């Protein structure tokens, strides 16, 4: 499936989205620490499962 | 195991298992058809292999 960066952000809130600007991107000097998240990064599922 | 799509991922162990069987029933099966000596011992080839 066509990937889009970030845009769809499941699994967290709006704290993360503190330094995850309006393009889902981490800030321009942020203090990223333990396993917080860089840059959104969107993929497709499947059939199988569903 | 399922693989996201519809196809699988599977560790071939199981595809000779069923080798091993799918061989086996077809030499059972040839058997009950009491087929010539030589074809159903080529059968016991396979099986072997």
């Amino acid at each position: 499936g066509p990937e889009e960066i970030t845009a769809d952000i499941p699994n967290v809130g709006e704290a993360a989205l503190s330094k995850l600007d309006e393009s889902g991107i981490v800030y321009i000097g942020a203090e990223v620490t333990g396993g917080d998240i860089l840059v959104g990064k969107v993929t497709p599922k499947g059939e199988t499962q569903l | 195991v399922p693989l996201d799509g519809g196809r699988f991922a599977t560790s071939d162990l199981n595809d000779l298992y069923r080798r091993v069987i799918n061989r086996n029933n077809r030499l059972k099966r040839l058997l009950d058809l009491a087929a010539p000596d030589i074809i159903v011992r080529n059968e016991k080839r396979m099986l072997q292999e």
